[PDB]
């Protein structure tokens, strides 16, 4: 009985211990995947500013080449 | 704590922008000198939102004034509130754009855009927590449209997490005979679909028709048209400028008004609209949803509402307001999309506007707005089929392909509006 | 010491906390400055009211509470309000920008900036506790802070405090009471994220309290103050057992063990009786058996649903005031004879009862009349699934077209979290059907 009374408390500790780690780990990846996702959503906006600026320069070049009279 | 930075470009943008400041300064008890001469403490509880606190108990609009023709710069200084504006924030060119979108967007406006961003950056640095920008401009001109849309992109580039709002005026043959206006509007709409979070469609055809038919103004002027604009602009910003049980900002408005990123073109409305030669809450409610009171030349009963926001102003029975918004909603159930539950919210403000005991301002995201874009697309295709005046923009370095891209994108926007207009719950 | 730390998150949670701590002070005789003349145990003590209040050497009784909001407007009123010096500056936490009705902003974007600070202040309160019992978390489903940051906080609290009790008080949205179009999304996301971290959640349908205030109290057009004062009566009844000494009161552990049959089925339906105005209370007294019967009338539930069409799994009846055991036992005896009140067949004994002889207290200004016997019933009924169903339907209408979803993806979320959260809700609805089915 003593041996069983002690398996119980040691198991109860393990219950609480794994509760913490299923929470620490699940919250860990949710913040990881959210970091990546917003980094991608901001890395895509670094490519639209790049293309928008690049096209503006192509326009200003075309004006330049049209002044050659 | 939630500061908005106002920018206004072009002639139209500055005239309506000036009236906006001539209308809300009175509501907040600020005279042209910038001194507070009000009675209620509620006028100042959110003075920050649009005004900077200066030494000597002075209030200065957080406004940036722009145009490529320096003449309009002096016109504002001569205005009733001309001297309230911070003189450093006047950024003007020397040539003007001649109703050329390319000049304002790519060549001449580009040479001035950086000088404006410096004024934008200075005002932003003195904000406790910048909540967004608002632009007032026309889409048919050359500067407010071409340079205004360029500015939006550059501000979005530097402030990607700030909300971009605009009060965009688009052309109507009834108010302007300039021929290339469909080009400037179509080209600017191509930008606004991508770089603004929420845009109010101030349609000059709707403003003319309201002035002529409803107000009985055989001869309407920009002052008559701008009176409707200032009243609308005062209404849609009432909850940003005054406190209450709402406590909302520009991002909350966008979050709850825009179900899909591209469909952010609103359809303002105002009530009452009555002639000088001639009110109950149920009458406000009915007229507010009437097509004749819309600032966009569209019939909401030709489409369906995705979302709606109604702001009631003046001291009135709260329960009477809630009952009537229920009555109008279920009596118009068909014109509200069934797949967005509770898509009509109502805010109420005790302070009425000048000269009225009660006011109602309407902000609707309706699929009927497509009627506007179809009107411009029809005009655009008429000139673009024959390349009329196209050399104006090619000479500045543009490609005919960019014209078709702006055309097709606006045509796509019409399709998307029609897509969700026909959508069913099951 | 059996202390309890209150956490008030977002506008609703803060404003609901304002009404609760106001009431607590009135029930315990604590002045707005924190001084309590009747307390002779200066600087400390083992009194029951010390479970919610800490003492300072200067005789100042300080709430064991943390107020967090991502924008300062609401909590600023507390900092300048009538109870400004009741709290400590460290306990009133605010950011500069709110979550903008976006769960994602409250959970991922604006929340992260402040979450580590909030835990530290909660940590500071915990270190002052000798026997911390659990956390009480007040928040709305609809707001971006109340939904997104609360979820973040609950997850973090499970890591830093393990299985320590965490109870919620949640405001279920309603069109009547200043709701927003995306609030169904926030409610589903926060419920799914918090299901596995909360041991007992007390939803309050804002439409139900709107109706009670508008009907029982003859308030044509209720305010948040009218609603919060009513909510505080339920919160007070639940925590009275902890803030007051008594031989027949129900502590939190006793409270949770007798009301939650399965971990996920932990959403009791709250009722309060009598909710009555002064004009009606004039020359009118209601008895123990009368207020006991009112608890089972669907018209008084804090959440709109029909217990008559569902099954009870456990009932907790917290009496307070001039209530005697004999009347309590007779009133409950009658309820067990009523075939109109059906218990599941696996709940042969389904009543937890308690009495707190401290009389109900009314805010001087609060529409409730001062009564002498009140009862708050908290019942785990399957009917509560009706509230989940209504909200789940609104989620489906919008999500079928992916309306508004872009606002959440822009802040880093994936559509997978939307469907996952919806599937969890579907399992919960099926769970409530399974527990209601008769046994073999
Ligand atoms: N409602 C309203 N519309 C105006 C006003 N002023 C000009 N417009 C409209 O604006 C269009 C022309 O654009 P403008 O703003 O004048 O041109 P701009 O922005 O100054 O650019 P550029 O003239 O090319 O330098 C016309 O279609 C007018 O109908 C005004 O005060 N109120
Ligand atoms: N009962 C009650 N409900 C409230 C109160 N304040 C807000 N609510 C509810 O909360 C919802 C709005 O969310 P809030 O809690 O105000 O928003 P928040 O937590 O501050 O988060 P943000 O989005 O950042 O503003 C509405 O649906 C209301 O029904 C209140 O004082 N009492
Ligand atoms: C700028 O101040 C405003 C801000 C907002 C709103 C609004 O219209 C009433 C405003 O007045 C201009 C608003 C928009 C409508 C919504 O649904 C379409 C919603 O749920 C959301 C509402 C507002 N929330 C409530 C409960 O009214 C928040 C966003
Ligand atoms: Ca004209
Ligand atoms: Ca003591
Ligand atoms: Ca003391
Ligand atoms: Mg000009
Ligand atoms: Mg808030
Ligand atoms: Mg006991």
């Amino acid at each position: 009985k003593r041996e069983h009374e002690r398996e119980v408390i040691q198991k109860a500790i393990e219950e609480n211990n794994n509760f913490i780690k299923m929470a620490k780990e699940k919250l860990a990846q949710k913040m990881e995947s959210n970091k990546e996702n917003r980094e991608a959503h901001l890395a895509a906006m670094l490519e639209r500013l790049q293309e928008k600026d690049k096209h503006a320069e192509e326009v200003r070049k075309n004006k330049e080449l049209k002044e050659e009279a | 704590m939630r500061e908005i930075v106002h920018i206004q470009a072009g002639q139209c943008g500055n005239q309506i922008g000036a009236k906006f400041w001539e209308v809300i300064s009175d509501e907040h008890g600020i005279d042209p000198t910038g001194s507070y001469h009000g009675d209620s403490d509620l006028q100042l509880e959110r003075i920050n939102v649009y005004y900077n606190e200066a030494t000597g108990n002075k209030y200065v609009p957080r406004a940036i004034l722009v145009d490529l023709e320096p003449g309009t710069m002096d016109s504002v200084r001569s205005g009733p509130f001309g001297q309230i504006f911070r003189p450093d924030n006047f950024v003007f060119g020397q040539s003007g754009a001649g109703n050329n979108w390319a000049k304002g967007h790519y060549t001449e406006g580009a040479e001035l855009v950086d000088s404006v961003l410096d004024v934008v950056r200075k005002e932003s640095e003195s904000c406790d927590c910048l909540q967004g920008f608002q632009l007032t401009h026309s889409l048919g001109g050359g500067t407010g449209s071409g340079m205004g849309t360029l500015l939006i992109s550059k501000i979005r580039e530097e402030y990607p997490d700030r909300i971009m709002n605009t009060f965009s005026v688009m052309p109507s043959p009834k108010v302007s005979d300039t021929v290339v206006e469909p080009y400037n509007a179509t080209l600017s709409v191509h930008q606004l679909v991508e770089n603004t979070d929420e845009t109010y469609c101030i349609d000059n055809e709707a403003l003319y028709d309201i002035c002529f038919r409803t107000l009985k103004l055989t001869t309407p002027t920009y002052g008559d048209l701008n009176h409707l604009v200032s009243a609308t602009m005062s209404g849609v910003t009432t909850c940003l400028r005054f406190p209450g049980q709402l406590n909302a900002d520009l991002r909350k408005l966008a979050v709850n008004m825009v179900p899909f990123p591209r469909l952010h073109f609103f359809m303002p409305g105002f009530a009452p609209l009555t002639s000088r030669g001639s009110l109950t809450v149920p009458e406000l409610t009915q007229q507010m949803f009437d097509s004749k009171n819309m600032m966009a030349a569209c019939d909401p009963r030709h489409g369906r509402y995705l979302t709606v926001a109604a702001i009631f102003r003046g001291r009135m029975s709260m329960k009477e307001v809630d009952e009537q918004m229920l009555n109008v909603q279920n009596k118009n159930s068909s014109y509200f999309v069934e797949w967005i539950p509770n898509n009509v919210k109502t805010a109420v403000c005790d302070i009425p506007p000048r000269g009225l005991k009660m006011s109602a301002t309407f902000i609707g995201n309706s699929t009927a707005i497509q009627e506007l874009f179809k009107r411009i697309s029809e005009q655009f295709t008429a000139m673009f089929r024959r390349k009329a005046f196209l050399h104006w923009y090619t000479g500045e370095g543009m490609d005919e392909m960019e014209f078709t891209e702006a055309e097709s994108n606006m045509n796509d926007l019409v399709s998307e509006y029609q897509q969700y207009q026909d959508a069913t719950a099951d | 010491m059996r202390e309890c730390i209150s956490i008030h998150v977002g506008q609703a949670g803060v404003q609901i906390g304002n009404a609760c701590w106001e009431l607590y002070c009135l029930e315990h005789g604590i002045q707005p400055d924190g001084q309590m003349p009747s307390d002779k145990t200066i600087g400390g003590g083992d009194d029951s009211f010390n479970t919610f209040f800490s003492e300072t050497g200067a005789g100042k009784h300080v709430p064991r509470a943390v107020f967090v909001d991502l924008e300062p407007t609401v909590i600023d009123e507390v900092r300048t309000g009538t109870y400004r010096q009741l709290f400590h500056p460290e306990q009133l936490i605010t950011g500069k920008e709110d979550a903008a009705n976006n769960y994602a902003r409250g959970h991922y974007t604006i929340g992260k900036e402040i979450i580590d600070l909030v835990l530290d202040r909660i940590r500071k309160l915990a270190d002052q506790c000798t026997g911390l019992q659990g956390f009480l978390v007040f928040h709305s489903f609809g707001g971006g802070t109340g939904s997104g940051f609360t979820s973040l906080l609950m997850e973090r609290l499970s890591v830093d405090y393990g299985k320590k009790s965490k109870l919620e008080f949640s405001i279920y949205p309603a069109p009547q009471v200043s709701t927003a179009v995306v609030e169904p999304y926030n409610s589903i996301l926060t419920t799914h994220t918090t299901l596995e971290h909360s041991d007992c959640a007390f939803m309050v349908d804002n439409e139900a309290i709107y109706d009670i205030c508008r009907r029982n109290l003859d308030i044509e057009r209720p305010t948040y103050t009218n609603l919060n004062r009513l909510i505080s009566q339920i919160v007070s009844s639940i925590t009275a057992s902890l803030r007051f000494d008594g031989a027949l009161n129900v502590d939190l552990t006793e409270f949770q063990t007798n009301l939650v049959p399965y971990p996920r089925i932990h959403f009791p339906l709250a009722t309060y009786a009598p909710v009555i105005s002064a004009e009606k209370a004039y020359h009118e007294q209601l008895s123990v058996a009368e207020i006991t019967n009112a608890c089972f009338e669907p018209a008084n539930q804090m959440v709109k649903c029909d217990p008559r069409h569902g099954k009870y799994m456990a009932c907790c009846l917290l009496y307070r005031g001039d209530v005697v055991p004999k009347d309590v036992n007779a009133a409950i005896a009658t309820i067990k004879t009523k075939r109109s009140i059906q218990f599941v067949d696996w709940c042969p004994t389904g009543f937890k009862v308690g009495i707190n002889y401290q009389p109900p207290t009314v805010v001087p200004g609060g529409d409730l009349a001062k009564v002498q016997r009140a009862v708050c019933m908290l019942s785990n009924t399957t009917a509560i699934a009706e509230a989940w169903a209504r909200l789940d339907h609104k989620f489906d209408l919008m999500y079928a077209k992916r309306a508004f979803v872009h606002w959440y993806v822009g802040e880093g979320m994936e559509e997978g979290e939307f469907s996952e959260a919806r599937e969890d809700m579907a399992a919960l609805e099926k769970d409530y059907e399974e527990v209601g089915v008769d046994s073999v």
